[PDB]
C-alpha cells in the first residue's frame, strides 16, 4: 500500500493520504469522465467548411474541386447550425449531448452522447455521427441541389470513405482513426504534444500530468498493468505527473533561479537516500557508494519524477521546446552514473530519448517536440514517462518553434480548452 | 547535502572523468571574446547579439507556474537565435569525450542541449549562453586544442590517427600548429576568416595520456579496472531483472 | 497469305497500331509498368513553410540566387549522391539517370529569377485562362516535384517514394545553406518534406486490404485525371475523357487487380464512335451545351441524365446490333456494359458538368443494357454497378463521395475488373468540357507537366500502343550491374 | 578475397542484394493436404499420386498465366515437399523436394516431427510480376493460379458449391506468407522486409542445412539480416555492415574458443552440453568477447580507422556478444543480453557509442529482453523490424536475426522457426544462393549476379 | 497452451520453437489457473468478472471487467488483459527460470508483438483487431 499526497499546479496541497490503487485508469472515476470525454467530444471547422465549399478545395492536402463553388453562409447562420445539429447528433432528448458554439462562429464542439460510445465497439462513432449530422444539415436546411450533395459532404469528411482517414475533412477530434494505432490498445496514444498544451493554456504542470492521465490510460488498456506491474506504473503516475508529495515542484522552486540538470539529481538521490527508498550496498575503493534499491517501483517513481523536474529545469531555463530531446537522456545517465541504479523505466525513456533525440535533430522525419505522441513509432517506448515530459516542454516553449502550437493545434485547443477537466487535469483528478 | 561523486574508479581517467564532470577543471589559456564569437560563426564578430522572437519582458509568458518558478537565462530573456558549437574528440587520449562533454554541458551550464555523436558533440543554447559554454570549453584543460578541435561539419578524426605532430586529419583545417602555438582562424562552419586565433601550447604525449578520460588498452586499460566494469554488471544486472520482474 | 486465329487483334483506339490481347499485358509491354513507376516515384513538397524556417530560425536570408545554389545542389544530391560529407555510399550514375527536381511557383515574379533549367513555368505550359486558375488556386506558394530513381522504387516499393526524398531533401539543405548536418532546423526541414508540406498520390489502405501506401487503390480518379496531361495540350473534351478512360482502364484494371478482357475498354473504337455520336447529339439537342465553356452548359437536372444516357445506350445497341464485330471472343458478353457505360458518363459529364451527372449515366447505361439484352457482363460484375445507382447522390459515411475524390479503395469499387477507369473518364469530362485547368489536385497539373518524363503523359494510349510494339525504353533496368 | 569498394555494393548498385530480396518476396508456401480432404470428402474424387503428378505439370507450367509473356517469365515453378515418405517417391522426380535427401537424418526427423504427415506447395511467381507493383500479389497470383489448376487437373465445372468448398480449401486455408500485413505509419501488406521476422530469416538461409559449425551458421545470418532489413528496409550510411574485413569473424571464433575452455565445451554442437543461462553466465561471455574488440580496436588502430562510425564499432561488438551468448546457452534471449551488454559495455570504455539514435533499440534493449508484458516480450527467434524497438533505424537487426540462429545452431536444429521455409528455400534451382549468401554479395558487387526479372527481351537495345 | 509449450508450437502456423520445451500440466489444475486469472483481470474482487471452466479443464472463459472496457478508447483491452493475466499466472506456477519468461509469453501472446495480431496464442477474441476494420466503425460487425 502506497499512500501519496497530491500538490496542485502551485504546489499546494489537494487530497492527502490518497490510495495510489484508487489513482487507477480503471479505478478514478476522474480519469474516467476524462477519456470518456475524449471519446465523446468532436470538434468542426465551421469557416473551414465554409471555405471548402465556396473555394472548392476539399478533400485532401492541395486540392480543389475547381467549378462547383457553394456559396453558402456557415459562419454567419453557425448558431442554428448548433442547434440543428445538436438536434441529429443526440439520441434522446438532452440526455447529455451538447454543441457549443465558440469564438464568433469560426468554430462547433460536439459532444456525442455516452449512449453512443457504449453502442459501438470504439471511438469513431463520435465523429462519423457528427460529420454526418453536420453534412445533413448543411444540405437539408441551407436548400442544396440533389446533385451537390456530395460537394457538401466531401466539405465536411474528407476522401473518405476512399481514404481510411478524414483528409481535407472539417470534423476531428483529439484521438485519430484506430487503423492507425501502431499497437494494440494504442489508441489512447495518438495525441500529439500540441494538443495537450494547447487545451491547458500552456501550462506546464497541467500539460505533463494530463498527459500523464493520458498515456496511463493507454498503459492499463494495453493490459501492461496487471498484477504487482500496476504498482510499478501507478507509483510513477503519482510522482511523475500528479505531483505526489509536491516532489517535483518543490525540486524545480529549489533549482529554479541556478539549477542545472546536476543539481536536479543530488536534490532526487538527496530524497531518495533520506526517504529509504535506496542504501548503499556496497562501497568501492576511492569510496564510490554502490547503491541498491529497496522499493523498485519508487525508485523508478523517483527517477520519473526527476526526469520530469529536469525537463522543467533545464527547459525553462532555455525556455525551447528542444530540450527534451537530451534533458531526459542526460538525466538518466547521469542518474545511472551516480548511484549505480537504473534511471527511470530501466533505461527505456533512456532510450525514447535517444531516439527522441535523433529524430527531432536531423534529416530523419521526425520534426519537433511538438507532433510526438505515444503512438508514435520512436517513443512509444517508455510506458508513459516521457510524453508527460513532451508535453510539458512544449507548453514551456517561448517561440522558437515553427511547428507551433497554433498552427497545428489552433482548432484542438481552442474547442478543448473550453473544458474544466483538461486545463486543470490534477484538480480534477484529487476531486477539488 | 548529497555530495556527488559523479563516477565509479579510483583510477587516473576515473578522476579526470570526475573532473569533466564536476567542473573543477583548471584555465590553461585564454581566448577573447571578440574572435571567440568569430569561431563560433553565427555572427559578425564584436556586433549585437540577434533575435528569433521579441524579449520575453516585452511579449510576455503566459500563465505558467514552471515559467515564474525558474528564472530563464539572460541570453533568453532577450530571445536570441538558438545557435550551437560543437566539436570532435581524438579517441588517442583526447582530455574529453562526446559522452564527457554532454555530461560536462549538463551538469555545469543551464539551458543547453548536449548532443553525443560518435565523433560529433554538439551544445546548442542560446546565443549568449552557448558563447559562455564554449568558452569554459576552450580556455581550460577539457580542450586540448591539438586534439579536441572545433569542427561543425565534416568532422572525420576521432578515430583517425593523429598526424606526427599531434593533431587530427582535419579534411579542411580549421587549426594549425606553425609558429609555435595552436592556431586557427575558420569558424566551425567551413567558411574561413580574416582574424587569426591562437589558443596556446599544445599539451605532451604523456600529459595529454595523463589528463584523458579515455580508457585505453596504452595507458590505462578498461580491464584493469575492476570497479567500473562492477557498475557496469550492476546497472545492467538491475536492468534486466527488473525489465522481468520489478521487485 | 492465310491465317485462323480465335481472338481478335485489338487495334488501339485512335491509332492505327495494332496488338494482340496477350502482349498488351502489364507484363510484356514495358510503358504499362512504367507509367505506374512515374506515378510511383513522383512526390511533391512545399517549400514556403521550410524557406519561412530557414528565414526566422536562423536569421538566413532567402533570395533567388540560394533558391537556385538549394536546387542545383538537391538536383545533384536526387540521383543518390553525396551531399553532405559523411562517407556515404552512393548510388552509381548510369542506374539513376531518371531523378531531377523542378520547383512551380504562383508568383511569376520570384519564377523569373529562379533558373528556368529547374523551373515548369505556368505560363508556358498552359494557356492563359488555365494559367489564371492554376495560379489563384495554388496561392503564392512554391511547390517542387520530387522524382526519386526508378530502380529505387522497382526495387523495394512505392512507400519509400517520400523517405528517399526527404532524407535526400536535407541533405540538400544542409549542403546549400550551411547548418551544422544534424541540428533542430533538419528535424523542421525533414518534417516539412515529408508530412507537412508533403503531397503524394497515392495514400493509405486498410489493412485488410492486403496492400501499402502509394499503390493504385489510394490514387483517387481525380488525380489520375490531373495526372495524365490531355487536358493541357488538346482542346476537344471527349478525347480528353477518353484518354483518362484508357489511362483508367490500364492502371486500375491491370495492375491494381490482375481473363484481361479490360483491354477493348481503349481498343478498337467503339468507346469512342458512341462518344462522338452522343456528344454530336447534345450539341444538337441542348443548344451546343458539350462544347467548351463555362455558363453553356444545362444544369444536371435528372430528366437530362435519362434522356443523354437512354440515348447513347440504344446507339451503342444498335451499333452492336447491327455489326457485331466487337464481339464474338472465347469470354464473350462483358466489355461489352463497360464500354456503352463509359460513353453514357461521358457523355452525361461532357454536358452538365457534373462528375455524378456521368456516374448516375454509367448505372442507367447498365441497367438498359440489362434489361435490353437480358443479360448483363460476366459472373462478377455487378455488384458496384446494381449497387452504384443509390451510391452516387447519396452523402452517408461510407457511400458519398464526389467521383473527383473516388478511387478503387471505394467500397463498391474494391475487387471488380472493368469499372474504374470510367470513373476517371467521367471525373475528367466533368471539366474538360468547361475547360477546367485541373478537375481536383492542381499541384499535379503542374507536376506531370513536364517532358522529361520517359513516360508521355500527354497521350496516354499513344504510349500504351507505342509500348506494344517495342519502341518504347524504361528507366529502372539493371543495364550495367548484371553480366552480358 | 574478392572484396571491392562500398559503392559498388549499396543495394540499387548491386544485383544480387535486389535478387535475393526478390527471391524472399516473390516465394509463398501453400498448404495442399486439406484441400485434398475437401476432394475426397465431398467431391466424389479419390486423390492418387497420379492426379498429384497432373497437378504438378498443370501448375508448374500455368505460372505465366497461361491456360504473360512465355520468354520472360522463366523463374517460376511450383515444388512439393511432404513430412509424408509414404507419398513422397510417387511424386515426379522433378516437383518434389525430398527432406531425407536434402538434409541429414536427424535434422530431418526434426522437420518431420514437426510438420506431421502433411504436403505442402512451394510457388515461385515471376519476379517481373512482384517487380511490377509490390511483393503483396504473391498470396492472390498464386491463388488464382492454384485454383485454376484444380479447375484444370481435377476436372470439374466452374461455378459450384463444392467448387467454392474447394477454393477456400485450396488458397486462403492453410497460405503460409513470408510476412504480415504491417501497422500505422509504415503500413504495408504481406511479404516485406517489415514482416519478416528473424526466425524467418534464419530458416530463409540454408547454411545450417550445409554446415556444422555454429558459429558460421550465425556469422552467415548476420551477414544476410544486416544487408536485407538495413539496407532494404532502413535505407545508406557505410552500408557495408558487419560482413567485410572480418572483425566480427575473428571476435566469434574467439568467442568459441573462450566459451569451450571455461565452460565444457558449451560451444559445439549438441544439445547435451549446453549451460543453463543464468546472468552470471551471460555478464562472463558478453564481457569477455566486449573487451576482445575493444582490446582489438586499441591494439590494432589501423581498424580503428577503417570502421571510422560508432556505429559499426558498437554493431559488431555487439552482434559477436550476442552470438556467442546464443551459442553457449542454446537461449536466443540469453544472446539478445550479450548484444546490450556489449553495447553498454563499449559505452563505458570509450564514453561514445552512434549516432544519434544508434542507441534507442539498446536503453530499453536490456530491460525489454526477459519481459513477459504485452508489446514488450517476444523470443527473439519470433521477433523483427515490426518490433516495437526495432522498427526504423538502421544497424542493428542483422545481428538480432544471427543471435537466433546461433541459439538454434549451437544446438544443432534442423531449423529456427519455421521448417516449411528451411525446406521450402533448400531447392538449389533459384537464382540466388540462399545456402551462402555472403558470398553472393561479393558475386553482385564485381559485376557476376545474373537476377530474372529484366525486361531486355522486350524493350528496345 | 499445453501443447504450445510441451511441443514448442507457438506463433503461427507452421512455427516451432525447438529445445525450450517447457513440460508442464495446464489442464490438470485448471481450477486453480481459473482463481488466479480471475485475480489478475479483475479490477475490484466481486465486479463484473466471471472466468469460468469448460469440461475436462481443456479452456477456460475469461469475461473482462466493465470498468476495463469503460477505461479503454476501444473493445480489446479484454483480450490483452485476459493474455497478460494467462501469462502471468503460467508464469507464478512453473517457478520459470526469467530466461524462459519469453516461452512462456509467446506459447499465450503468440507472435504479438512483431504482428499487429496475436497470430497463433490461444486468447482469443471475437472480434478482430481495430486494425482489421474495412471502415469507421465495422468492428462490430466482424462474426461470421
Amino acid at each position: 500500500s502506497d499512500t501519496v499526497d497530491i500538490y496542485d499546479d502551485r504546489g499546494k496541497l489537494l487530497e492527502s493520504n490518497v490510495d495510489i490503487m484508487s489513482l487507477a485508469p480503471t479505478r478514478n472515476a476522474a480519469i474516467k469522465k476524462i477519456i470518456l470525454d475524449t471519446k465523446r467530444s468532436v470538434a468542426v471547422s465551421l469557416a473551414g467548411i465554409q471555405g471548402a465549399l465556396a473555394s472548392g478545395k476539399m478533400g485532401g492536402k492541395g486540392r480543389q474541386i475547381l467549378g462547383r463553388g457553394l456559396n453558402y453562409d456557415l459562419v454567419g447562420n453557425a448558431d442554428a447550425i448548433a442547434e440543428n445539429v445538436k438536434n441529429l447528433v443526440q439520441v434522446d432528448e438532452g440526455d447529455d449531448t451538447s454543441v457549443k458554439v465558440i469564438k464568433g462562429g469560426k468554430s462547433l464542439l460536439i459532444q456525442a452522447p455516452s449512449s453512443r460510445i457504449a453502442a459501438g465497439a470504439d471511438y469513431m462513432s463520435a465523429t462519423t455521427v457528427g460529420a454526418a449530422a453536420v453534412t445533413q444539415t448543411i444540405i437539408d436546411m441551407f436548400g442544396t441541389d440533389m446533385y451537390d450533395a456530395p460537394i457538401a459532404k466531401s466539405a465536411v469528411w474528407g476522401s473518405y470513405p476512399q481514404t481510411m482517414d478524414l483528409m481535407g475533412g472539417n470534423v476531428q477530434g483529439v484521438l485519430s482513426i484506430p487503423q492507425n494505432n501502431e499497437g494494440l490498445g494504442f489508441s489512447l496514444r495518438n495525441i500529439m504534444a500540441n494538443h495537450i498544451a494547447a487545451i491547458t493554456s500552456r501550462g506546464a504542470m497541467n500539460a505533463a500530468a494530463l498527459s500523464s492521465i493520458y498515456e496511463q490510460s493507454g498503459i492499463f488498456e494495453m493490459g501492461g498493468a496487471v498484477g504487482m506491474f500496476e504498482r510499478h506504473q501507478l507509483l510513477g503516475l503519482a510522482c511523475q505527473g500528479l505531483n505526489a508529495n509536491n516532489v517535483v515542484y518543490d525540486i524545480v522552486k529549489e533549482n529554479g533561479k541556478d539549477g542545472t540538470i546536476g543539481t536536479v539529481i543530488e536534490s532526487i538521490v538527496g530524497r531518495a537516500v533520506e526517504d529509504g527508498v535506496i542504501s548503499v550496498d556496497k562501497t568501492a575503493p576511492s569510496g564510490y557508494k554502490f547503491y541498491k534499491a529497496n522499493d523498485v517501483p519508487m525508485w523508478n517513481a523517483y527517477a520519473a519524477a526527476g526526469t520530469l523536474a529536469a525537463t522543467f529545469v533545464n527547459c525553462g531555463a532555455g525556455r525551447a521546446a528542444q530540450n527534451v530531446s537530451s534533458t531526459l537522456l542526460y538525466f538518466n545517465d547521469i542518474l545511472e552514473k551516480e548511484t549505480g541504479l537504473p534511471g527511470c523505466d530501466y533505461g527505456k525513456v533512456q532510450g525514447v530519448a535517444v531516439g527522441f533525440s535523433f529524430f527531432s535533430h536531423s534529416i530523419y522525419g521526425g520534426g519537433g517536440p511538438g507532433v510526438f505522441n505515444g503512438n508514435h513509432v520512436v517513443t512509444r517506448h517508455s510506458r508513459g514517462f516521457a510524453i508527460p515530459c513532451v508535453c510539458a516542454a512544449v507548453a514551456l516553449d517561448a517561440g522558437t518553434q515553427m511547428f507551433t502550437i497554433e498552427s497545428t493545434s489552433g482548432l484542438i485547443g481552442d474547442v478543448f480548452g473550453s473544458i474544466e477537466e483538461f486545463r486543470q487535469p490534477i484538480k480534477a483528478v484529487a476531486g477539488a | 547535502a548529497y555530495e556527488a561523486q559523479y563516477y565509479p574508479g579510483a583510477t587516473s581517467v576515473g578522476a579526470n572523468r570526475r573532473k569533466h564532470m564536476s567542473g573543477k577543471l583548471e584555465k590553461l589559456r585564454e581566448i577573447s571574446d571578440e574572435d571567440l564569437t568569430a569561431v563560433l560563426g553565427h555572427r559578425a564578430p564584436g556586433s549585437d547579439y540577434p533575435s528569433t522572437h521579441p524579449p520575453l519582458a516585452e511579449m510576455g509568458e503566459p500563465a505558467c507556474s514552471i515559467r515564474e518558478a525558474v528564472a530563464a537565462t539572460p541570453g533568453a530573456a532577450a530571445g536570441d537565435r538558438v545557435r550551437y558549437v560543437q566539436f570532435a574528440d581524438s579517441m588517442y587520449n583526447a582530455p574529453a569525450t562526446p559522452y564527457f562533454r554532454s555530461y560536462f554541458a549538463a551538469i555545469n551550464f543551464r539551458g543547453v542541449d548536449p548532443g553525443t555523436l560518435s565523433g560529433r558533440q554538439i551544445v546548442e543554447a542560446r546565443e549568449r549562453d552557448m558563447e559562455q559554454c564554449a568558452k569554459v570549453q576552450m580556455e581550460t584543460e577539457m580542450t586540448d586544442p591539438a586534439l579536441a578541435g572545433m569542427r561543425g561539419a565534416t568532422v572525420h578524426g576521432h578515430s583517425v590517427r593523429l598526424q606526427e605532430d599531434g593533431v587530427m586529419f582535419d579534411m579542411l583545417d580549421r587549426r594549425r600548429l606553425e609558429g609555435g602555438v595552436i592556431i586557427m582562424d575558420k569558424d566551425q562552419v567551413a567558411i574561413p576568416l580574416d582574424r587569426k586565433v591562437n589558443l596556446g601550447k599544445p599539451m605532451s604525449s604523456e600529459e595529454a595520456a595523463k589528463r584523458t578520460t579515455i580508457y585505453r588498452v596504452d595507458n590505462v586499460a578498461f580491464r584493469d579496472d575492476a570497479e567500473v566494469i562492477e557498475w557496469v554488471h550492476r546497472v545492467f544486472d538491475q536492468r534486466t531483472s527488473y525489465g522481468f520482474q520489478p521487485k | 497469305p492465310l491465317g485462323q486465329r480465335a481472338i481478335t487483334p485489338y487495334t488501339i483506339s485512335g491509332t492505327d497500331i495494332v496488338a494482340e490481347p496477350d502482349d498488351l499485358h502489364y507484363v510484356n509491354n514495358a510503358a504499362m509498368q512504367q507509367m505506374w513507376d512515374d506515378i510511383r516515384r513522383t512526390c511533391i513538397v512545399g517549400l514556403d513553410m521550410a524557406h519561412e524556417t530557414l528565414e526566422k530560425r536562423l536569421g538566413k536570408e532567402v533570395t533567388p540566387e540560394t533558391i537556385n545554389h538549394y536546387l542545383e545542389t538537391l538536383n545533384h544530391a536526387m540521383p543518390g549522391a553525396a551531399v553532405v560529407q559523411e562517407m556515404m555510399v552512393e548510388t552509381h550514375p548510369a542506374l539513376v539517370d531518371d531523378c531531377y527536381v523542378k520547383i512551380f511557383t504562383g508568383d511569376d515574379e520570384l519564377a523569373d529569377e529562379i533558373d528556368k533549367q529547374y523551373v515548369i513555368n505556368v505560363n508556358k505550359m498552359f494557356s492563359e485562362e488555365q494559367a489564371a486558375q492554376i495560379k489563384a488556386s495554388i496561392g503564392k506558394t512554391t511547390w517542387q516535384a520530387i522524382h526519386i530513381p526508378t530502380i529505387v522504387s522497382r526495387t523495394t516499393d512505392g512507400a519509400q517514394t517520400s523517405r528517399w526524398a526527404a532524407m535526400q531533401i536535407g541533405m540538400s539543405f544542409i549542403s546549400a545553406y550551411a547548418m551544422c548536418a544534424g541540428e533542430a532546423a533538419v528535424a523542421d526541414l525533414s518534417f516539412a518534406a515529408k508530412h507537412a508540406a508533403l503531397v503524394s498520390m497515392g495514400e493509405m489502405l486498410p489493412a485488410r486490404r492486403a496492400r501499402g501506401p502509394n499503390e493504385p487503390g489510394g490514387l483517387s480518379f481525380g488525380h489520375l485525371s490531373d495526372i495524365v496531361q490531355t487536358s493541357r495540350v488538346s482542346k476537344d473534351p471527349a478525347k480528353i475523357a477518353l484518354e483518362v478512360v484508357g489511362a483508367g482502364c490500364m492502371l486500375y484494371d491491370q495492375i491494381w487487380l490482375g481473363t484481361q478482357y479490360a483491354t477493348a475498354a481503349y481498343t478498337d473504337d467503339i468507346l469512342d464512335n458512341n462518344t462522338y455520336y452522343d456528344v454530336d447529339y447534345i450539341n444538337d439537342k441542348y443548344n451546343g451545351a458539350a462544347n467548351l465553356g463555362t455558363d453553356n452548359k444545362v444544369k444536371a437536372t435528372l430528366d437530362v441524365v435519362k434522356d443523354i444516357a437512354t440515348e447513347s445506350t440504344l446507339y451503342g445497341i444498335e451499333t452492336y446490333e447491327k455489326f457485331p464485330t466487337a464481339l464474338e471472343d472465347h469470354f464473350g458478353g462483358s466489355q461489352r456494359a463497360t464500354v456503352l457505360a463509359a460513353a453514357s458518363g461521358v457523355a452525361c459529364a461532357l454536358a452538365t458538368g457534373n462528375a455524378n451527372a456521368g456516374l448516375s449515366g454509367w448505372y442507367l447505361s447498365m441497367y438498359v443494357h440489362k434489361e435490353a439484352w437480358g443479360r448483363l457482363g460476366f459472373f462478377g460484375f455487378d455488384l458496384q454497378d446494381q449497387c452504384g445507382a443509390t451510391n452516387v447522390l447519396s452523402y452517408q459515411g461510407d457511400e458519398g463521395l464526389p467521383d473527383e475524390l473516388r478511387g478503387p479503395n471505394y467500397p463498391n469499387y474494391a475487387m471488380n475488373v472493368g469499372h474504374q477507369g470510367g470513373y476517371a473518364g467521367i471525373a475528367q469530362a466533368a471539366h474538360s468540357g468547361r475547360g477546367d485547368a485541373f478537375t481536383v489536385n492542381p499541384l499535379l497539373k503542374v507536376c506531370f507537366a513536364d517532358e522529361l518524363m520517359p513516360f508521355n503523359f500527354a497521350e496516354p494510349r499513344r504510349e500504351f500502343g507505342r509500348g506494344a510494339i517495342r519502341e518504347f525504353m524504361p528507366a529502372g533496368e539493371r543495364s550495367l550491374v548484371i553480366p552480358a
